[PDB]
């Protein structure tokens, strides 16, 4: 409940990605993309897998 | 260079007899509505409809 009420998608995306705790290689693979939407494709595919 | 051209006539069509043409306007608006949202990751807007 500390991240709710959010407009900024950069802190949203990276907050989710660090709070999507994984092996750090794929943390970097999240960090690779400069695009937001392809990175969130990566993120939400991972979280659906979890 | 540089490049010039000359033209005979400037072709136009002002649409007359709009019934079947208007039905095809409805159909092509439907076709664009079915085509428009494919570029979610491929960077074209929904809101250009």
């Amino acid at each position: 409940e500390a991240v709710k009420g959010t407009s900024d998608p950069a802190m949203l995306a990276d907050t989710i990605a660090y709070h999507a705790t994984w092996t750090v290689a794929e943390k970097q693979e999240i960090l690779e993309l400069t695009d937001l939407e392809a990175r969130l494709k990566k993120v939400l595919g991972l979280l659906s897998r979890d | 260079p540089y490049l010039r051209a000359r033209g005979e006539v400037f072709s136009e069509i002002f649409p007359i007899d709009e019934a079947v043409v208007r039905v095809l306007v409805e159909e092509l608006k439907e076709a664009f509505e079915k085509y428009v949202a494919n570029h979610k990751s491929l960077r074209l807007d929904r809101y250009q409809l």
